[PDB]
């Protein structure tokens, strides 16, 4: 049961995935170059980007924080308790089960019953060289093309100063002699209108992907390792993981800057079958295209579902609208 | 034409030690120069934090900063005025935020 | 049948195709060099390219993934349901059928009727000296030249920096004597715009190489060793496999990174017979080039047909105006 | 008829007749050595050649494939169907056709009526001689001087490597000892604008070797043993072969690369009779040596037709603007 | 130069001496939107004019050099045909420029 | 000739003493083209100077040494007149080759 998300979120003040400086008082927000078309010609611009590999690990984190209250729970790393997000090391063949029970890293399979993280967000042990590819693919958040020819860059990026104060049990900031920490940082923020796009492709949870079919009788049907109420219960916490990543979750400094993050339109499908992804929001003619693909591709006969918000797709497509993201989660939790 | 080195000697002052002006963004900002108001605009930032320095630099024992003339700024507004296209542009934001860092010898 | 496609596609943010390991920092992206005009003699530049063996594999997976559900689907290697490429590596005699059932590569015949994948993409068998020519042929992903031209080099590369946060079970960080793996790996991202081409032989399939005729009516009959409906099945799951294709399935890093696809403008042919192969897109002048070349083949007597997607071409001959790839395909497929 | 192409094409990103590496784990694409003036000065550079073999080859593939559509195309050999072309030996004197007939070796006449790939292509009989040279041929393939001295440095050859996972039973890989297929080689890919020329002497396509001329009548006419209609389709397909040669057709590694190709310039000649190859591609300036062979072939009473895509070969030339190769084939079909 | 004399001007709001500090004036000049908005900070910059000619002498230096009516009115003018802020931006930032340079006031 | 000083602290990003492997600054100027984007790969190298000062000053072996200001002006003052590419690719490769060599920093 595979679902694609694409649309458009307005982000203010926020941090996200900085460059984190490490031993110096400028922290920068990470950058990367997109081409824009423009009626005078293609162009490179650099502008403030969330990469996929933070996107994915949040996407992870509420995962984790949706199958922990299930009854099925037990069944993760005591990593993943802690959201570490590392996969089996270089050097360990083991995995520390959340219960304290050792589960052996020579079988996909056991793997894959027993550690829930590892099945849906895949892991790689290199002692051993088993591996999984993850079941959600995440891509860069980037500010969308039309907005960057509207704003025309005035490079959305502000500097803000936070001091340290060491105020000592006599009330001195010191002088950097006798062990003070009194100094002044600065963190940047960004704004403006972002696009992403999200892939889950969760018809693989609880089934290895060394043998996914058995062919009892030349009769294709699916591998699964483990009780299928254990199956729903994992798509269901990862569709529920959705909710806390579009209601500002994303990214880091949550603490300081905490992203205003409105969602401001999205398209998603869903189909028990293969899917075409969809088209990403970055791109400014993205309802047309994607207009066109599910059009064809329900014509091609493919029993795809359309969920869309604050996004209209004409009268031909038979779309239902939604009025929020759990709305959507609900829906999509709905048809199993 | 040696007013460039006269304003990369005072945009030398918002990233050098022992003046505690960490002032990247602007540096950052004039170098991505894409076009002349935006590059209008970061000199005019870079050249507001003039008093912090000037009087930051006598109040730890320094020589006074070498802030530029009029005439860089005249000189200045008569490049952006006849540079209109983004070829020469990049390179002349280039040409003046490349000086930002070096081996200056601001405080003896 | 027999079809050609060529377009451009835009791309940004693709860290596609690399070429260092996972476990070596600054992992790199592969470089290939091209020839331009830059308003004077030629000049060779350096650019992010994706290799055709990457758009080969990813071909395979989407013709093994869309020929699964097949009823027909039986007939397949062990190794195409693991996505493994390695057709009759050195030194095996036998293989292993998708139900478990053993082939012996001693004739080629036997080999294309029990085994789909090794038919359409062709194998080696080094033990018994065994040959078939794949079928389905990719070029590389190169820059499209005038793009190249048009933005005189800044790179089109970031190399983005990030780390896992693997810490131990205490809440402490360790060092390399500890056993944690808390490093800072680069990756390079690529951006700009594309082209592509892929050609598809599919009129040859289920048709042993070595004969490809019996001559039982002193006529030239082909030597179809399979059933006339298997053979379809395979021709509409090798059409089907470039719905994945242009969507966003044909590179690396997929998990992080998802390339940001929309494709900008391509030309399709097919004419169930002996085509020219069309020019790759990377050229600034191709659609000219196969406007002539359809044109010319069709006056000489070659039953083409042709579909365009956001390109004119001549505005006289008869194209078909399409909307999206999926639609393309159907067309494709309308016509078997 | 009698036909000469020569010209120059753009294509990058290749690996077309590299030297198998069949031992090594790095295959080298094939190189040679080209001397050129530097100012006064001839050096030496080492640049990619494709050899005329893999021209050869690939122009009998895009033959065989288009004799086979004509209802005349049962006149092949088996081997011919199969894409070779070994064409007999010392050990061999029968020849078994596309439907399994058994042909003598005797005479080239019968052999030229019987088979069509051996009737152009030539081929070789050590039994009793009966030699028949191949009726086209190639050169090499090499970048144009012009685009050697206006590189001078740069290496234009690219060493890309490819990886085989072999993923095991459940997850698993291995190296060298658990017996599986996981290795890590390599492949050159070049550049640059390459030159190209062919000769066709089509005209001999159905008289035998020995005697081109009857001669029984006192006229001295072509002693065509084949009847004229597939005479006439065995020409159609040898001019239609060409289609399939500069599209990207050419060379190996073709499901990996498929070289992206764009023929850039050419010239060719078409006649009813002996007339000269112009110059290869290779050279700057081809342009000035084929106007000056045209002009001196006519002045001598030479009947030529001259075709030219993206060149201008001077203005008092009769010339044909050719918009692609097929427009060249499509005024060549004509006669 | 027209732009020369009024930046002349509004240098005397901030410099050595001149113990008068009005930063949010220029500021407001410098980042002007609006052409309301930039005429609204040349009349704030203006209205200072009676304070600094004071102080000149109460401090030694030469009278400050006040711009004549012929510039005001000819930016009056050169305002009432810019469209959009593309242009206004510049010249807001071109007259702004000229405040913080190493002007000798008054020697 | 100004190469030496400019080459090591080129090197200076790519030494394993300095765990930061910024190779990317070096593969800008080696692929350099014209004159824009080498000026603009030299200043991304430059630009990270704070960065290296305050790595070698944590780990205690002497700190790198930034290129003098005297030398900083020859840079623009030779490529200027470089408007033939064929000349420019032997400085642009020659900054990345003497940027790769061993040049012994820390002890």
């Amino acid at each position: 049961m595979y679902v694609r998300i694409s649309g458009r979120i307005r982000l203010n003040a926020h941090s996200l995935n900085a460059q984190g400086g490490g031993g110096t008082n400028y922290i920068e927000i990470t950058k990367t170059k997109v081409t824009v078309r423009t009626e005078n010609g293609w162009t490179v611009v650099e502008v403030p980007a969330i990469t996929g590999n933070m996107l994915k690990h949040w996407h992870f984190v509420g995962f984790v924080d949706y199958f922990k209250t299930t009854p099925y729970g037990v069944n993760l790393t005591e990593r993943a308790l802690r959201y570490n997000g590392t996969r089996f090391g270089q050097g360990e063949t083991t995995a520390t089960k959340a219960n304290g029970a050792t589960v052996q890293l020579n079988d996909e399979a056991t793997i894959i019953k027993e550690l829930a993280d590892a099945d849906v967000h895949g892991f790689l042990a290199p002692k051993t060289g088993r591996r999984r590819v993850s079941l959600v693919k995440a891509s860069f958040i980037l500010p969308t093309e039309d907005f960057i020819k509207e704003v025309e860059g005035e490079r959305l990026i502000t500097a803000i100063k936070h001091n340290r104060v060491d105020v000592d049990e006599k009330g001195a900031i010191g002088s950097s002699k006798e062990g003070t920490a009194q100094m002044l940082f600065s963190r940047e923020y960004a704004t403006g209108l972002y696009g992403f796009s999200i892939v889950l492709d969760l018809g693989l949870v609880g089934i290895p992907q060394g043998l996914p079919v058995k062919f009892e009788e030349n009769q294709p049907r699916p591998n699964i390792v483990i009780d299928p109420n254990e199956r729903k219960a994992r798509i269901e916490s990862a569709l529920k993981a959705l909710i806390p990543m579009l209601s500002g979750y994303i990214g880091a400094n949550l603490a300081r800057s905490f992203p205003v993050f409105k969602v401001e339109e999205l398209v998603a499908i869903a189909s028990e079958g293969p899917i075409p992804a969809l088209v990403h929001g970055f791109y400014e003619d993205y309802i047309e295209a994607n207009r066109s693909i599910i059009k064809n591709a329900r014509a091609l006969g493919f029993n795809i579902e359309v969920f869309t918000y604050n996004v209209d797709l004409g009268e031909d497509i038979e779309a239902t609208k939604v009025s929020s993201v759990e709305e959507l989660v609900a829906n999509l939790v709905k048809m199993v | 034409g040696g007013w460039i080195r006269n304003i990369g000697r005072y945009l030398s002052y918002l990233v050098d030690d022992t003046f505690e002006e960490y002032a990247y963004d602007v540096v950052d900002g004039i170098a991505k120069a894409r076009t002349q108001e935006e590059l209008l605009e970061g000199v005019y930032k870079a050249l507001r934090l003039a008093p912090k320095l000037k009087k930051k630099a006598e109040s730890k024992g320094c020589p006074p900063p070498r802030i530029p003339s009029p005439e860089d700024i005249e000189a200045l507004e008569e490049k952006v005025e006849q540079l209109s296209n983004p070829k020469d542009l990049r390179k002349l934001a280039v040409s003046l935020a490349l000086w930002a860092f070096a081996s200056w010898n601001n405080c003896p």
